C-alpha cells in the first residue's frame, strides 16, 4: 500500500540545525510533489513546504521561509528537510505528506506518522517543587525543569486513591511545569501528613515536600 | 485566515454541520481533513465538494458565499475526531483553527475548578504562579479565561489540552505565572472556566 515514513526528530538547541528525511513506498515517487506539515502540540496544522515531482520548484511557509529548505531524492524514494535557525516556536510533530495533483493541487493525499521535534535552549535543570495547600485537594507545583521525564509519587509512594498528575507544559523559557493533586477528606487534614515525592532523574534530583494547611 | 467553530457536539445517528469561512474562499478550492487522536490526518473532502474514494457516503460539502460546510448525516461514534478545512493560492496552503466533534456518548457535566494561589514557599524566591485545575467535564472542550480584578490576561498563560480521565469525563490545567508586585497591585485573581456556554469561576486574593 503506500507508506510514507518520517526520521530525524529529537531535542535540540534555538540556533543549530536538523535535518528530517521521510522515505516512501507504494507508488511512484518521482511522479507527485510532496510536502511538510507541522502541528505545533495542542494545536492546529500549518504548513511548511512542497517540492514538484522532478525537484523544479519549493514554496515555502511564511514562518519558515528562509530558514528551511525541502529537498527530495528521487532515486532513493527519500524527501528531506534542513532546518536551520531554529527557534523554540519551531517545537512540533512534523509530517510529510503527498500531493495527489502532478501539477500540485497544493493539498495533502497520503500523511506520514510524523515524528516529534523539541527545540529548548535549557540545560538540565532540576525542579523546584512547591506545595500547593488546601473533601479536600491538594497537591505540587513541579515547576522549572528540563528534559523530561519527573516522576512524582504520594507518601513514598503509599498514597494512590485519588492521585491525578497533569501532563507536563513547555513553556516558552523551554523548560516545563506540572502538577499533581491529590483529593483527600477534610478528616484527614488533622489525621494525616501529605508529602508529593518527587524524582527527576536526568538531574539527579529527589525532593519530598510536605503539603500542610495554611 | 479560515474561521471554524472551536467545537461542536451532536447526538449519535442527528447530523453534524462544520462551517469554514473566509471571504477569499469564493475564489479557492476547499478540502477537508479528518484527524483521530494520534493519528495523522485523512482527507475526507478533495475540491469544495468531492468524496474520495474510501470515505463513507455520509460525508458531503457544499459551498455559500464565503461559507464552506461539512456535513455528516447519520453521525456514528467513530466519526467524533478533529476536522480541519484547508484552501490557499499559488503559493501557500492555509488551514481553518480545527473543530472538535464529540459525538455524545453521556450526558453533559460541568467543570469542577480548584484554584490554588503563590505559595509562601514561591513568593520568597520573588516568584509567583496561581494553578487553576478543571476536572470532570464532558464534552471535553473548555475556554479558559484569567482576570486580574475585572481585567482579562492573556500573558503568561499555559493551559493544558483536556485529556480523558478513567471515567471518561476529562480534565485540563491552566497556570499564570506573575512578578510578585503584580500579584501585591490587585485586589483579587480569578480563572473562569467556560464549558458549553455556561461560566465556572473561582478567586483568590493576595
Amino acid at each position: 500500500a503506500v507508506k510514507l515514513v518520517q526520521a530525524g526528530g529529537g531535542v535540540v538547541q534555538p540556533g543549530r540545525s536538523l535535518r528530517l528525511s521521510c522515505i516512501a513506498s507504494g507508488f511512484t515517487f518521482s511522479n507527485y510533489g510532496m510536502h511538510w506539515v507541522r502541528q505545533a502540540p495542542g494545536k492546529g496544522l500549518e504548513w511548511v513546504a512542497v517540492i514538484w515531482y522532478n525537484g523544479s520548484r519549493t514554496y515555502y511557509g511564511d514562518s519558515v521561509k528562509g530558514r528551511f529548505t525541502i529537498s527530495r531524492d528521487n532515486s532513493k524514494r527519500t524527501l528531506y528537510m534542513q532546518m536551520n535557525s531554529l527557534r523554540t516556536e519551531d517545537t512540533a510533530v512534523y509530517y510529510c505528506a503527498r500531493d495527489p495533483d502532478i501539477l500540485t493541487a497544493f493539498s495533502f493525499d497520503y500523511w506520514g506518522q510524523g515524528v516529534l521535534v523539541t527545540v529548548s535552549s535549557a540545560s538540565t535543570k532540576g525542579p523546584s517543587v512547591f506545595p500547593l495547600a488546601p473533601t479536600a485537594a491538594l497537591g505540587c507545583l513541579v515547576k522549572d525543569y528540563f528534559p523530561e521525564p519527573v516522576t512524582v509519587s504520594w507518601n513514598s509512594g503509599a498514597l494512590t486513591s485519588g492521585v491525578h498528575t497533569f501532563p507536563a507544559v513547555l513553556q516558552s523559557s523551554g523548560l516545563y511545569s506540572l502538577s499533581s493533586v491529590v483529593t483527600v477528606p477534610s478528616s484527614s487534614l488533622g489525621t494525616q501528613t501529605y508529602i508529593c515525592n518527587v524524582n527527576h532523574k536526568p538531574s539527579n534530583t529527589k525532593v519530598d515536600k510536605k503539603v500542610e494547611p495554611k | 485566515e479560515l474561521t471554524q467553530p472551536p467545537s461542536v457536539s451532536v447526538s449519535p445517528g442527528q447530523t453534524a454541520r462544520i462551517t469554514c469561512s473566509a471571504n477569499a474562499l469564493p475564489n479557492q478550492y476547499a478540502y477537508w481533513y479528518q484527524q483521530k487522536p494520534g493519528r495523522a490526518p485523512v482527507m475526507v473532502i478533495y475540491k469544495d465538494t468531492q468524496r474520495p474514494s474510501g470515505i463513507p457516503q455520509r460525508f458531503s460539502s457544499s459551498t455559500s458565499g464565503t461559507t464552506v460546510t461539512l456535513t455528516i448525516s447519520g453521525v456514528q461514534a467513530e466519526d467524533e475526531a478533529d476536522y480541519y478545512c484547508q484552501a490557499w493560492d499559488n503559493s501557500a496552503s492555509i488551514f481553518g483553527g480545527g473543530t472538535k466533534l464529540t459525538v455524545l456518548g453521556q450526558p453533559k457535566a460541568a467543570p469542577s475548578v480548584t484554584l490554588f494561589p503563590p505559595s509562601s514557599e514561591e513568593l520568597q524566591a520573588n516568584k509567583a504562579t496561581l494553578v487553576c485545575l478543571i476536572s470532570d467535564f464532558y464534552p471535553g472542550a473548555v475556554t479558559v479565561a484569567w482576570k486580574a480584578d475585572s481585567s482579562p490576561i492573556k500573558a503568561g498563560v499555559e493551559t493544558t489540552t483536556p485529556s480523558k480521565q478513567s471515567n471518561n469525563k476529562y480534565a485540563a490545567s491552566s497556570y499564570l505565572s506573575l512578578t510578585p508586585e503584580q500579584w501585591k497591585s490587585h485586589r483579587s485573581y480569578s480563572c473562569q472556566v467556560t464549558h458549553e456556554g455556561s461560566t465556572v469561576e473561582k478567586t483568590v486574593a493576595p
